[PDB]
């Protein structure tokens, strides 16, 4: 086909999903260590009591 | 809120205490209701902080 | 399954504690059985969780 010279600039470009907020949970404290670690750490407890 | 609100229960506790006399648990009360108040306190604060951080 | 056995053992422990009474070393004997029960059940649930992970 024919094309006109063009009548509008442009580039390939990225577009992003720009804000995240992400705030942290409120018992986030407990996250280094797994559910599995923190439920055998009481049972544990209980254990050597 | 609910620590203005202890807050003024225990005033009464106090002055309830001032005029009935040998009943000494109305002083305890007035007790248990600044101490609850000044741990309701801390929870709005963290309350408060927490919210506007989100 | 260790566990139950133990349990079991343990349970037969508290019954004859009716019978041959006097015997106080079958009480002891039920209240080991089901603490190595408990023990058994901790070693149970770590080897589990950590097999199928």
């Amino acid at each position: 086909i024919d094309f006109s010279k063009p009548f509008m600039s442009l580039g390939i470009s990225i577009m992003i999903k720009k804000p995240q907020k992400s705030k942290p949970g409120v018992f986030s404290f407990l996250d280094p260590l797994a559910y599995e670690i923190w439920m055998c750490i009481v049972f544990a407890y209980i254990g050597v009591s | 809120i609910l620590s203005v609100i202890l807050l003024f229960m225990g005033g009464l506790c106090i002055a309830a205490s001032e005029f009935y006399k040998t009943r000494h648990n109305i002083i305890l009360s007035a007790g248990i209701f600044f101490v609850s108040a000044g741990l309701s306190n801390i929870i709005g604060i963290i309350v408060y902080i927490s919210a506007n951080a989100g």
